[PDB]
């Protein structure tokens, strides 16, 4: 046919994002024990994730500005996964040569490598996928961060100490060369995407709704993921939970959503009207929280529900913005989505810290619950005004 | 709305501490009396008439068996009483090695009227040993009450204007050991005989003393009568924040017999029973977190006193946020009448 009915551009494509989902949780597998190589206190510790997050919005924005207006959609992933090989190499190089700033310095190139090379393949996904199985590549987006973080954290930490029975007992330095190990991931991320230009080479021969879809985005990704982040302290005060099996509870979202979303991306796109699947979507995220916060009833079921609600608006909220913005202006468009949603979660992580302590836990899920009330009052809003136009 | 009162006696052949709370309402009075002869102890009286008074003999309380009751008999109805009769030394250095106790028999407590103010109705228990607490002691905090409202303090309750606290905490202790673990000995006394109840309820409402959904309660029966009440929190320094959680503890009841802990004059006087004692170890922190090592102070709070337990009400601020909450899918239905025009 074509290019063989997609199917080796659709193995391709989930492959392509190893270069950002998967050395990402370096430090978060590596908690604690590099905490005793020099000194290393908890404070300064969380400045290794602080430069991934903050100093993100306008640099997206601007990585978005670029693939739309100078680079295009082809170089646009074979310069950001460069940058992020760049980045994990300048990070391996300051873990051997035993400074720290060199080390904190990999973050400031790392995050801006992964953020544009999301919205890279975001925006690529969209521009060829188009037509049919459109919001099922979105399933297999998210499902590839899911099965690979697990992976990275077990192998990350067997190879550490594979590697300290093996070549010996150095001064401890040996995590720059468990760093490097881990490294070769991204070079696989740039064979891909020469691959994928290759291919491309080869296959050659702004509105109204998008404010409220930006609203939805924003409603609904930073009045979830805070809660999960929030996580052990509350089910062990809210309920009795035991100290080991309450992990199940929190880390039960995300271990559901990846076997998940393709089913639901494959399902949405054979006959399905996008506003209807998202408004239940939104229906039932609200019926949760609901449920969680003011009744003793079991926490499974209240958070089962969760990962459907949270599965299901991924690869179906998205793909809005493929048929509202026409061509020529995707690439500014995701960024846009990606920065205000990087700049909610910043914000609102300090403001439920400091409210937290400040006020409890019931006011807590009454903010998140007004959250979820306004991104449903925007989403069936949404709907009202579709109705005029239409298409 | 009730009004309160109080008093103390002294005698001549030997001067001690005697406070007696009476608060008179309506068509009901109550007798709370707090005696600390040998042992801190509580005694309640309730009486359906409007009108009662006590009767003391320091003759019969200098084996002393007298009688210290009210002039109405026949409004005698549901007298309690509590003892705090030991203080535990808890070691468990592992996970507990009970180290011998110390008996609150021995201390000299101080004068109430130098402490005593009917402004701020409350007043000071300070005893000390006579051989541990060698600067400062125990330090009870008795305190009535007038008007139903709320305490200031970080450990906040609800008092029903019918009730008394008993924020109780001991102010500089040398431990015998590198670990803190304290506890206490509670021996109630049931008017009947049976064995007094305890359970545990669940709240919603966590706008007040926060990450606790637990309210404790004790019930000698199951009427309008006396209970317990008290959060499962204890707090060491004064700037008490949510940092200094140090979680508490109950036990089961027993049916101890006599001569187990020491007996307290002034319930021998009040009662003639003193074979149902029952009593439970309350331990104060754990091992898995913060202690007491840092600070020189253990608090804790808890309620007494006839009436119906509070349980919780809901803020104006939480209702208020679940009203705009519920606009947003009501709004809609307005709005999408004004485009179907
Ligand atoms: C308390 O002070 C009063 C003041 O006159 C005195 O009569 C009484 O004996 C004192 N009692 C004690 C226990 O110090
Ligand atoms: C009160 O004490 C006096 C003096 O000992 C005694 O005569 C009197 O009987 C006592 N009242 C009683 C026991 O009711
Ligand atoms: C108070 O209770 C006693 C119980 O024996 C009863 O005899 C008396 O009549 C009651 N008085 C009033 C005013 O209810
Ligand atoms: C442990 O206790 C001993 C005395 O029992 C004391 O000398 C020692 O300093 C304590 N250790 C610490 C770390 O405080
Ligand atoms: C409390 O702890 C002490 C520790 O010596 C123990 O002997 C006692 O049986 C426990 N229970 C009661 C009700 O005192």
């Amino acid at each position: 046919s074509r290019l063989a009915h997609r199917l080796v551009v659709l193995s391709l494509m989930c492959f392509l994002g190893f270069g950002s989902y998967f050395c990402y949780d370096n430090p978060a597998a590596l908690q604690t024990q590099v905490k005793r190589d020099m000194q290393v206190n908890t404070t300064k510790f969380m400045l290794l994730y602080a430069w991934y997050s903050w100093p993100n919005v306008v640099l997206c924005f601007l990585g978005g500005f670029l693939i739309d207006r100078i680079f295009g959609i082809r170089w646009g992933t074979v310069i950001f996964s460069c940058f992020v090989c760049i980045g994990q190499v300048i990070f391996a190089l300051g873990g051997i040569f035993n400074a720290f700033w060199l080390m904190e310095l990999g973050r400031f190139v790392f995050g801006i490598g992964g953020e544009s090379l999301a919205v890279a393949q975001n925006t690529y996904a969209v521009s060829w996928f188009k037509g049919k199985e459109l919001n099922l590549v979105f399933g297999l987006q998210l499902s590839m961060a899911r099965i690979g973080s697990t992976v990275n954290m077990n192998l990350m930490g067997w190879l550490y100490g594979k590697i300290e029975a093996l070549l010996g007992s150095a001064g401890h330095m040996t995590l720059g060369v468990t760093l490097m190990i881990g490294c070769i991931t991204c070079i696989f991320s740039l064979i891909c995407a020469l691959a994928l230009a290759y291919l491309d080479r080869r296959a050659e021969k702004f509105s109204l709704p998008l404010i409220l879809v930006f609203v939805i985005c924003v409603c609904y990704y930073v009045a979830v993921f805070p809660f999960i982040g929030l996580g052990k302290v509350f089910f062990m005060e809210k309920f009795r939970f035991s100290s080991q099996s309450a992990s199940a509870i929190n880390s039960i979202v995300y271990i559901i959503s990846a076997p998940m979303s393709p089913l639901f991306g494959l399902l949405v796109d054979k006959t399905g009207k996008n506003i209807i699947w998202v408004l239940y979507a939104v229906a039932a995220t609200l019926v949760s929280h609901m449920m969680l916060a003011f009744t003793f009833w079991n926490p499974w079921i209240a958070m089962c529900l969760l990962g459907f609600s949270y599965s299901l608006l991924a690869c179906a909220l998205w793909p809005m913005v493929a048929f509202i913005v026409p061509e020529h202006q995707l690439g500014t468009a995701y960024g846009f989505m990606q920065s205000i949603q990087n700049l909610g979660l910043a914000v609102i992580a300090i403001l439920a810290g400091m409210i937290l302590d400040s006020k409890g836990y019931l006011l807590l899920e009454v903010f998140f619950i007004a959250c979820v009330s306004l991104s449903l009052l925007a989403v069936v809003c949404l709907y009202l005004v579709n109705r005029a136009q239409g298409g | 709305t009730r009004q309160v009162s109080m008093e103390v006696i002294s005698g001549w052949p030997n001067p001690q501490n005697l406070l007696h709370i009476r608060a008179v309402g309506s068509n009901s009075t109550l007798h709370y009396v707090w005696s600390s002869l040998g042992p801190p102890a509580v005694v309640l009286v309730a009486t359906n008439t409007t009108q009662s008074v006590l009767s003391v003999n320091w003759s019969l309380l200098l084996d002393p068996a007298g009688a210290l009751m009210v002039l109405p008999k026949s409004s005698i109805q549901f007298s309690s009483a509590l003892v705090f009769t030991r203080l535990l030394e808890f070691d468990s250095t592992n996970a507990g090695k009970p180290y011998p106790p110390y008996s609150l028999a021995k201390f000299s407590w101080n004068n109430i009227t130098n402490s005593l103010d009917l402004a701020n109705l409350s007043a000071d228990f300070q005893g000390r040993p006579v051989d541990a607490f060698a600067n400062g002691s125990l330090t009870f905090k008795v305190q009535a009450f007038s008007r139903s409202g709320r305490p200031a303090q970080p450990p906040r309750l609800l008092h029903t204007a019918d009730v008394c606290q008993l924020e109780v905490a001991l102010v500089g202790a040398s431990p015998r050991g590198n670990h803190s673990l304290f506890g206490l000995e509670v021996a109630t006394l049931g008017q009947g005989p049976d064995c007094p109840s305890v359970n545990e309820r669940n709240s919603i409402d966590d706008e007040y003393a926060p990450a606790v959904f637990q309210l404790n309660q004790l019930l000698w029966g199951s009427s309008p009568s006396g209970f317990m009440q008290w959060r499962p929190v204890a707090f060491s320094e004064e700037e008490r924040a949510r940092e200094s959680a140090l979680p508490c503890q109950a036990s089961t009841l027993h049916s101890t017999l006599a001569s187990s802990l020491p007996h307290s004059p002034i319930v021998q006087a009040f009662f003639g029973s003193q074979n149902n004692f029952c009593a439970f170890n309350l331990t104060f922190g754990a091992p898995t977190g913060p202690g007491y090592w840092d600070q020189y102070y253990l608090c804790w709070s808890m309620l007494l006193g006839m009436g119906f337990p509070p349980v919780d009400i809901f803020s104006p601020l939480v209702l208020g946020i679940m009203a705009v909450a519920l606009g947003a899918p009501g709004l809609m239905f307005l709005g999408g009448g004004l485009f179907l025009l």
